[PDB]
This record gives structure tokens, sequence and C-alpha cells, in this order.
């Protein structure tokens, strides 16, 4: 009965033609002459094979797949003896994956597909494949393919035989965590681990943080009154519509997409549009490069939200994490070095001790979303160092040393000591953490909150729109406009730019980054700034999907990064400017910026942007401060 | 080749390669021939890559950041335990590379004394006593707390390290980004290249 | 049960008061006066109209919220400015 | 219920209602009330969210019955957990981990705050409790959630709860003389929220 499906298997390898080709065949014979004992199976190609075999491998697999692999050993034996081990089955599978959470009492024995992430991985452990026993008592000799001793020798008492160890064979196997994704999970749940096992070829495939896709045979095993633990027999594991394609490229068509992205950011806060378009670029992120050394550039974009309480920070973040679609959020202060990177724990189902995952290691290629960051320890901040700028995590504990890698971007909201980020002060002394934290991050922004009449009673009107409902109404409006952008629609199409592009930069944008770089550095922030205004454009380049960065991406680069940085042959007149106040304006005195405009400006003795940036460079300089929104100037000091 | 400028430094880590002469006396005491050598400023500026230089260069280079006092032990699986070798201790007759060497500890720096001065180490635990030679030369760098070098001032306010720990190195360079356009345009051609 | 919903017949009345409180906050040690603290008037609202059971936010119940909200401000600053934020906002 | 709302003044019943032996401080009662009554979590478009509950902070001198006010909330609400400034601990107010005695795995358990969901949550003397105990509050006054990461747990648990604080002032006494914002040693982000 079982011939009849080995002839059929026998069949589907050799004479089944697909492309006017044998490609089972083929490829069969192929991986012999590379000498890999596995064969890729394709179940959509089986089921259009033959519909019985399975229906026989749905529904009871478990003498199938002994038959799979004893079938696929023989004829890839004949192929063998034809052009001059046992094989192992691989399953390619496209049909639709039942939830995790699905899985229940009802699937086992069953084949199923799954999709998920890897959290943990052991180490490889070698199982036995064939067996050669010699009986003590006798040294009778038989050979053996849960196995089990004999009780009773052939030919001597009770478990007389024992294993002939250098006429024996073995395989590795290793054992896998995988749990559901956790942007699937709704918040008030921990996401459902799962136990998953690969022998052979498939070990060593995935490391803790990869998604990958399922294939296997649901089962339990015994390792709580009945609590029986479930684990997967791996089979296969792989690691947009076109009318979706023509959509998101009509989108990138769209000659406002970029503002129309930058409005869809958060369309229910007011305003805020440097900090929008600077997490539209977090979003999208950088490019990476490799170093001819070996060496990986960070392409992640880090950006340190450093302003008064209550400027929506908080929510910013929150909203980010509902759009990308790999993003984790946690607090400052619940959180751990062992909890934010990877650790080493025990598992209690196989009682080895296993490498797992951290927070930041399972947001590999997303976001992270942190709040409270001036919060969290020490330790924590230098691990953090790690994950930033070198996207690795070293991990030194019990009697073990491991590196593992993390492509992880951080957008961490900062609380400035004191409250509120006082303006007479350099940013160094409104800040508690290490210095260097703030050479780790590319951008840095101290939004401010200052009272003023006619932007309070607009957003006013916002919030009152927003409460009343009416804003519901508004952005269905604004869609329908395409002037806004759905939040899943918005997150299909990141993952869709970040799947497929990968743009470069042109000469002419590199040479009008090094010009004005040379003019900062002049009036001077160091060489390591240049390189990461680099990620914003190419970011911008990644947003509108162009094959090379431009330099009217390098315009708005630049435009944020001034706003972000500075936060806290014209060079002569500036300092003519600085000379002349110095001489105009005697220490302790006060004026107003409107009297220097009619002044100075008015007169024709200095230009308005010299006076503005004397005005600014001299406040920094601790010469003048200025009050008021400007209605008073006083001189500081010399 | 990575580094335009800083003969001088150049010229100090080959005499350091170089070396002096040991001698010893009819009365039994030994004179040191290493040399050490000390650099400081800004972080990112250029330590790094003659730091590398130097260790992929130097036959027996081992780097160092903050068990190189070599008086630690770790046991077997039995219970039984041995002494594991320090850097400092391996590096006999030849260069250690310590970088962030502002980070390392005190009982780091205590064991140091010795070894920049008497190129010894005086090992003294419970049970177990010894004395191992340290003939090693020393490169290291430290950098400044703010990150900007205030140059008007010693590395002894800068980085504050104490000062009989600074006199064990017999040669001190302090390097910072002080810009000049075109110069950092020659110097960061080589690097656009790259990108 | 009771979820009441809001209207935009008095948007300046609720928008002058926000303005009024930035302005006098602008130069004094007060409260961190935001758009949290604009958030709070029209919650305040709503819980006063919860009381009523009714199904919307009317004018007296917008007219107890600023009261409330305001009288807080008021109270904590300083003895020298409060006398003139009594009559500032007698308004209200 | 429907007899009583048609009541004219209804509110000031309801505000007069709020711990009858308690004489006077009808503008503390009136915040007490309303943040019982609580607003509108308005989940506006489901994409943005605004907290619901009103958040009320009681400062003064003592012997004002800052307290027992709080005493009166306890037994008043349908769900309220109370804590004491240095009674509480950062993890046992968020949430603290767990390993089960089943199946030996990482598992986690609400504190205080995931009690007191769509509850109110009480904290007494919140001007004495340590830095860190404070500021594990600052993502429940606004996010209404706890966030942890912990022993490779990684999750978010519901924490809508309003939260009443009663605290004193630096030195004991409050110095009319001086700001709010000098005479507490809490901080501007804490305020506000
Ligand atoms: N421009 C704005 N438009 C709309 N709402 C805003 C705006 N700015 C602040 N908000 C309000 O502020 C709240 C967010 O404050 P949040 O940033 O969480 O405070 P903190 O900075 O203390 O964390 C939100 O409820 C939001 O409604
Ligand atoms: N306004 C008031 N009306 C009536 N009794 C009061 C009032 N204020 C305080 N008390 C009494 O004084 C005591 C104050 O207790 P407590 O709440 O601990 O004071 P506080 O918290 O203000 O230091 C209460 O037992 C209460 O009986
Ligand atoms: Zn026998």
């Amino acid at each position: 009965d079982n011939t009849e499906i080995i002839k059929s298997f026998k069949n589907f390898i050799l004479e089944f033609r697909l492309d006017s080709q044998f490609i089972y065949r083929d490829q069969l014979r192929n991986n012999i002459l590379v000498k890999n004992y596995s064969l890729t199976v394709n179940m959509e190609h089986l089921i259009g094979y033959n519909e019985d075999i399975y229906k026989k491998l749905s529904d009871e697999p478990s003498d199938i797949i002994p038959l799979f692999e004893t079938a696929i050993t023989q004829v890839a034996k004949r192929i063998s003896i034809l052009s001059r081990p046992t094989f192992q089955l691989i399953l390619n599978s496209n049909a639709n994956q039942i939830p995790l959470r699905d899985l229940d009492s009802e699937h086992v024995s069953k084949i199923v597909r799954l999709s998920g992430i890897i959290i943990s991985t052991s180490v490889l452990s070698s199982r036995a494949t064939y067996l050669s026993i010699m009986c003590r008592n006798c040294r009778h000799t038989t050979s053996i393919t849960t196995v089990s001793l004999p009780r009773s020798c052939l030919s001597c008492g009770p478990d007389p035989y024992i294993i002939i160890h250098e006429s024996s064979k073995f395989i590795d196997q290793q054992f896998l965590k995988l749990q559901e994704i956790p942007e699937l999970v709704p918040v008030g749940e921990m996401p459902r681990n799962l136990t998953m096992t690969c022998d052979r070829y498939l070990t060593n495939k995935v490391i803790p943080g990869t998604r990958v896709t399922i294939v296997g045979i649901y089962s339990i095993y015994n390792s709580g009154v009945a609590i029986r633990t479930p684990y997967i027999k791996i089979l296969g594991i792989q690691s947009f519509t076109e009318e979706e394609e023509e959509e998101f490229l009509q989108l990138s068509r769209n000659p406002k997409l970029y503002e129309i992205l930058t409005n869809s950011i958060a369309p229910s806060i007011f305003g805020n549009e440097d900090i929008k378009k600077a997490i539209v670029c977090l979003l999208m992120g950088g490019s990476k490069k490799i170093l001819p050394d070996g060496m990986r550039l960070r392409g992640d974009i880090n950006v340190l939200l450093l302003g008064d309480p209550g400027t929506a920070k908080s929510q910013l973040l929150k909203f980010v994490e509902k759009v990308s679609p790999i993003a984790v959020y946690t607090s400052g202060k619940g959180s751990s070095a062992a909890g934010l990177t990877a650790s080493v724990q025990r598992d209690p189902m196989t009682r080895e001790f296993y490498l797992e995952g951290g927070a930041m290691v399972l947001a590999d290629g997303g976001v992270v979303c942190i709040d409270e960051f001036d919060k969290m320890r020490d330790e924590d901040r230098v691990a953090i160092h790690e994950a930033m700028e070198q996207q690795t995590i070293s991990i030194a504990k019990a009697g073990i040393t491991t590196v593992l890698n993390s492509r992880t971007s951080v957008l961490a909201a900062a609380n400035p000591i004191y409250g509120r980020y006082d303006d007479l002060k350099s940013p160094g002394d409104n800040i508690d953490f290490q210095t260097t934290i703030l050479s780790a991050f590319d951008m840095i922004f101290i939004v401010k909150d200052d009272h003023n009449e006619e932007r309070d009673i607009s957003i006013a009107n916002h919030v009152i729109n927003i409460h009343t409902g009416n804003a519901n109404a508004m952005q269905n409006q604004q869609e329908e406009n395409g002037s806004e952008i759905s939040i899943e629609k918005m997150k299909r199409y990141i993952t869709y730019c970040r799947l497929k592009c990968a743009p470069r930069l042109s000469p002419q944008a590199a040479e009008k980054l090094s010009s004005n770089f040379v003019t900062i550095r002049k009036q001077l922030i160091t060489i390591r700034q240049l390189e990461a205004i680099i990620r914003i454009t190419e970011s911008l380049a990644k947003l509108e999907l162009s094959p090379i960065a431009q330099e009217r991406h390098v315009d708005e680069a630049i435009r944020l990064f001034q706003a972000s940085t500075m936060d806290a042959t014209s060079l002569s007149e500036i300092r003519r400017f600085e000379q002349e106040l110095k001489r105009r304006l005697p220490i302790g005195w006060s004026t107003s910026y409107q009297t220097l405009r009619r002044e100075f400006v008015d007169t024709h003795r200095f230009s308005q942007l010299a006076l503005d940036k004397a005005l600014y460079a001299l406040e920094k300089h601790e010469t003048i401060q200025l009050r008021h929104q400007g209605q008073n100037i006083y001189r500081s000091g010399v | 080749p990575s580094i335009y400028g800083h003969d001088h430094i150049k010229k100090a880590i080959l005499l350091m390669l170089m070396g002096g002469v040991e001698k010893n006396l009819e009365n039994g005491s030994h004179l040191r021939g290493d040399i050490n050598i000390l650099m400081v400023g800004d972080p990112s500026t250029a330590k790094s890559q003659l730091l590398r230089f130097v260790l992929n260069t130097a036959s027996l280079a081992i780097a160092t950041t903050g068990g190189l006092t070599a008086a630690v032990t770790t046991d077997r699986e039995t219970g039984e335990r041995r002494l594991e070798a320090g850097a400092m201790v391996l590096a006999d007759r030849g260069v250690v590379c310590i970088d962030e060497f502002d980070k390392m500890t005190d009982v780091d720096r205590v064991a140091i004394h010795e070894v920049m001065e008497q190129q010894t180490v005086t090992i003294a635990k419970a049970g177990i006593h010894t004395t191992l030679n340290a003939r090693c030369s020393v490169i290291a760098a430290a950098n400044p707390v703010f990150g900007q070098y205030d140059v008007n001032r010693d590395p002894h306010q800068n980085i504050a390290l104490p000062d009989s720990l600074l006199s064990r190195f017999d040669l001190l360079f302090v390097v910072t980004d002080d810009i000049n356009e075109i110069r950092d345009r020659s110097i960061s051609e080589h690097v656009l290249r790259t990108h | 049960k009771i979820y009441p919903k809001l209207h935009q017949m008095d948007m300046d009345k609720v928008s002058r008061v926000y303005a009024d409180l930035r302005r006098e906050s602008i130069s004094t040690g007060s409260f961190p006066i935001t758009v949290r603290h604009l958030e709070s008037i029209l919650r305040i609202a709503e819980s006063f109209a919860k009381m009523r059971l009714s199904e919307f936010v009317s004018s007296y119940d917008l007219d107890r919220a600023i009261k409330v909200v305001v009288d807080s401000f008021v109270d904590a600053q300083k003895v020298s400015v409060r006398r003139q934020l009594r009559r500032s906002f007698a308004i209200y | 219920f429907r007899k009583i709302s048609r009541d004219r003044g209804i509110i000031d019943k309801i505000i007069s209602s709020m711990a009858p032996s308690i004489y006077g401080h009808r503008d503390i009662k009136t915040a007490v009330a309303c943040s019982l009554f609580g607003g509108v979590p308005k989940n506006v478009n489901g994409k943005h969210s605004i907290r619901g509950d009103i958040n009320v902070l009681l400062l003064g001198d003592p012997g004002t019955a800052k307290s027992q006010i709080l005493k009166y909330v306890e037994k008043t609400a349908h769900r309220a957990v109370f804590a004491t400034g240095q009674g509480a601990s950062a993890v046992g107010l968020t949430a603290s981990v767990r390993k089960d005695p089943i199946t030996k795995e990482w598992t986690l358990e609400g504190g205080a705050l995931v009690l007191a969901d769509k509850g109110v949550c009480l904290i007494d003397e919140f001007d004495k409790m340590n830095d860190q105990d404070r500021t594990s509050i600052h993502e429940a006054m606004e996010q209404q959630s706890i966030s942890i990461s912990k022993a490779g747990i990684v999750t978010t648990l519901q924490a809508r709860c309003s939260i009443i604080a009663a605290a004193n002032p630096n030195g004991g006494r409050y110095n009319s003389t001086l700001p709010l914002a000098q005479n507490v040693s809490l901080t501007e982000p804490i305020l506000s929220r």
C-alpha cells in the first residue's frame, strides 16, 4: 500500500515538469552535486500534482514523513548512481497561517503554518540516527534505525545490549523559541511563546530577534496535572498586491507627498512641523553602508526630545508606536539593561541555558520608543551607547561571553532638569546624565512653550474642534481629498519603502554639505555631525523612493539640523555689529529689539540678518540677554 | 599613514618601540629602560586611529580598557583553581595599548604604579604571594569629562588623574580639532573618497 | 451610562480664558500652564454636565469649569500679585 | 435616579454631599466630586486618545484634612487603592515579576495601579516618597498604563485610574509670600500631570 505512496513521490520528484523543465529532479541533482542531502519541496506544487497524498499528509503525516524521507533518500541515491545518508525534507508553502493564539488541542499531529519572531535559540545537541549494538553476554551484534534498546537478546539477562560507538551515526539538533509579533499583541497581554525544534540543515539559520515564517507539525511532549509541553517539528522556514504597488507608487508620484505625510503624522496635534518632519525621517531611517574594512555604518536616526513638559512630546512617541510596522514602547523607569538588551536565562522545558533577546533586540530593524529616558540608570545608558553606536550588544554573564547585533532606532523623550529648560544656560547644565550621550543622538529638539496670544488661541481652537468631534469629519474629508494618509495605509507605505529602495548620495549634495559644515565648524559639533546629516537626506530619498539622494532634500535636512542642534564674509559684519553694540550699550543698560532696529537697521548701519546673528551670538557669548520675547534686551556682561 | 601631521607623536611612538637599555649593578639594583606615552584631548580626534595603527602594527601589542593585575584565580570544574595571566604581565618585552584610560579603576592605578616604575608586579593575596616581571611599554589615551579640552590648563585639571600616575609617563601629547578649513578639507578629502 | 457631548457654541469663552492664564503666567513663578491645563477645563465641564446626566455640554457647565480653574490658578500666586489678579480676572 | 436628576441646581447638592463631616474647603470638595465623576476618555478616531480622569493634588499645612479626604474617596469610589509615600515601591506600585509554580516561566503580576484600573489610586504624603517611586508614577498619570521590560517580559497593562495626592510644603508650613514653585520639593513636570 505504501509502495504506491513511494511511487507517487518518485514520480513527483523525477517526472514532474514545470517551466518546461524537470525542476525538482534538476534541483535535487544540483543539491547532490553540492552534496547537500536535503530537498526543498513546495507544498503548492504538491497539492497541484496529487490531492490524495496531500490529504493524507494534512490529516495523518505521522507515517507520511518517514515515507517522504526514505523515498527522497532512495530517489537521490538513484540520481547519484545515474550521475556517478538520509535526505532531509524541507517544505515551502504559501497557504494561510493559523494564529499562534488559535493553536488548540484539535491541531494535534497536524501540519500547520505560523509566523513570528525568534526570541531565543539553544546550543546544538547531538542525536542518534543509526545505531549498531552488541550483547555483552554473548557478543551478538545487530543494527537499529522514540527508539530504545531491546530488553532481551536475539541469540543473556535483562538489558544485555551495549552500543558500538565506532559503528554508529548521529545528527545535530537545535531548540528554538518563537513568539507572536508584539505589534499584533493587544495591550494587557504578554505575547505567547512557542517551542520549536530543528535538525540537520535547518539548524543555526536564525538568531533571537529574527522574524520568520514557519511550516511545521504541531505536537506535544512530556516534560500541573497533565500539562504536556507543546513543541513544533520544523519543516520549513522563510525569512504587496500589484494594485497596492500602483497605489503606493502614485502616492510617491504625488507632488505634495512630503507635506501630506508631514501633516499625516499626528494630525490631531497642532503645529510642531519641524519635529513632525524629523519623526518622518526617523520612520524612513537612513541607508546602511559597509566600510571596506568590514565595519558597518549605523543607519538608524536617533532623536532626543528635550523640551518643557506638556509639549505633546509623549504623544508623538505613542503615535509613532502605532505607525511604525515594528515598534516597541517602554518607560525608562520600568526597564532594565537585562530587559532592554539580551540576557542569558535557563529554559525549564529543555533544562538548558538559553540566550534570550531583550526589548531592543525585539526592535531589530524597527523603532523603539522610550520615555523618561533621563530616569534610567547609567549602566543601562552605557549598554544603550553600544546599541546606538555599534548596533551590537555585548553580554558577559555567568561563565559565557557573546556579542549580539541590534539594528534598532531609538526615539528618546527626556525631561530637562530643573523642570524648565533655562535659556541662560548651556545644554550641558540643563541635563543630568553622561555628557557623551549628547554625542550619541543625531539630533536633539529643545522645544519651548513661551506664552503667546494668537498662537495659543489657534491651538485652543484646534483642541475645541477635536473635543467637539468635528476633527473626525475633517480628517475623513482630508483623506478623501488625498491631503491626509490613513494610519494603516501609512504603515503599509512605510513597510513598502523600507523593503524596496535603498538610495545613495549624489556629488551635488555632498559638496554643499561639506561647504555648510565647514562654515559651521569655522564659526564654532564634530565631524560626526556632517555624516549624521547624511542619514536625513538618505531617509528623505527613501521616502520619495528616488534612486539617489538629492540636494533639495539636503536643504530641508540642513534646516532641521539648524532648528534642532542650534536650539541653545558676513561674519565680519556680524562682529562689527557686536563691537558697535558694545560701544552703544554699556554694561547693565537695557534696550529693545525695535529700538535697535530703528537706530541701526533703519539707519542702514547694519543689516537685519546681521542684527539677528549678532544678537544670537552675543546671547551665547554671555554679553547680552534677551527678555520678554525681544521686548527687552539687557547686556549681562562684556 | 591615515593621520596627517602629528610628526612628533609618530616619532615618539617609534622611539618607544625602540626603547632604552636596562642595566644591572653590583649592588643588585636594576634600571628601567622602556618608555611610556600618554595621549590627551577630545575623544574622537585621532586617538582611536593612532591606537588602532599601533595595536595592528606592533608584534606584541595587547589592547586594554577600563584581570589586568594578574592576581585573580580561575577555578576548574573539579573545584581547584589557577591564576590567569594579565595583560600587563603578558606584554613583557612588548607594548600595552590602553583606550579610555581615564575609566580604569583605582585598583588598576595602584597596581600599574609598580608596573610603570619598577617594571614588576608584587602579588600579595590570601595564600598566594609572588613577584612577576612587567617589563612592558605603555601607550594610553584619555579624554576630559566635558568632552572639549580646555587648552589653557593641564590634564591635572581637565582629567584630574593623580600626579604620581601622570609622572610615570615619559611623554605626553595633547591633540584637539582646532579647525583650519583648508587643512581640514585636505585631510577629509580622503574620508569623502570613501563615501 | 452618561457620556455628554461637546458643542463649539462657547469657543471664545474658553479660548480667551486660556490666553489670559498663559499671559498671566508668562513672567511669574506659577503652575506650568500648558495645553494639558486647557484640557482640564473641558474635562471638568464634562464632569459637571455628567452630574446633571445631560447629553450635552451647556454654557453653565463651562462657566463653573472656568470658575474652578481660574480660582485654582489665582489662589496659588504670591500675596502682592494675588490682590491684582483678583481684579484682573473679575470677568470670570 | 431620574427623579433626582431633574432637581434645579443639583450640582451644589452633589458638591455639598462630599465628606459632609469636613467643614468648609468647598474649593477642594468640588475638585473631589469632579474627579469622582470624571470625564469622557475621548479616543478620537481611535488613533488619538485623551485621559478621561481628573488628577487632584491637596497641598497645605498640617491640620487641614488633606489625608482624611482620601479616606472618603476610598470609601466612596467603586474601586480605590490607597498607598503611603514611603510605604510604597516602584516595583510594588506598577508591576512585579513572578515565576509560575507550575510552568516555571517568567510571569508578571500587576501592582496597585493595575489593580485600580477603571478606578482611582490614592497616594498620601506624596512629597516625602523617594524620587524613584515618584518617577514610577509618570507614565501612569497620563498614559493610564504601565510599560515594563523585566526578565524578558515586554508588555503594557491598562492603568486607567485617577490619582489623588496629598503633600506638605517645604519646611512643613506654606510660605504665602513665596510662589508655589518654591514651596514644594516637586517639579514642574510632575505638577503638569
Ligand atoms: N499641539 C498640540 N495639539 C494638540 N494637543 C496637544 C498639543 N500639544 C500638547 N497637546 C496635549 O498635551 C497632551 C500630551 O502631553 P505630554 O507630552 O504627554 O506631557 P509630558 O510632556 O509631560 O509627557 C495631549 O493630551 C495633547 O492633547
Ligand atoms: N476643615 C476641617 N473640618 C473639620 N475637621 C477637620 C478639618 N481639617 C482637619 N480636620 C480634622 O483634623 C484631622 C486632620 O487629619 P489629617 O487629614 O491627617 O490632617 P492633614 O492631612 O491635613 O495633616 C482630621 O481628623 C479632621 O477630623
Ligand atoms: Zn546475547
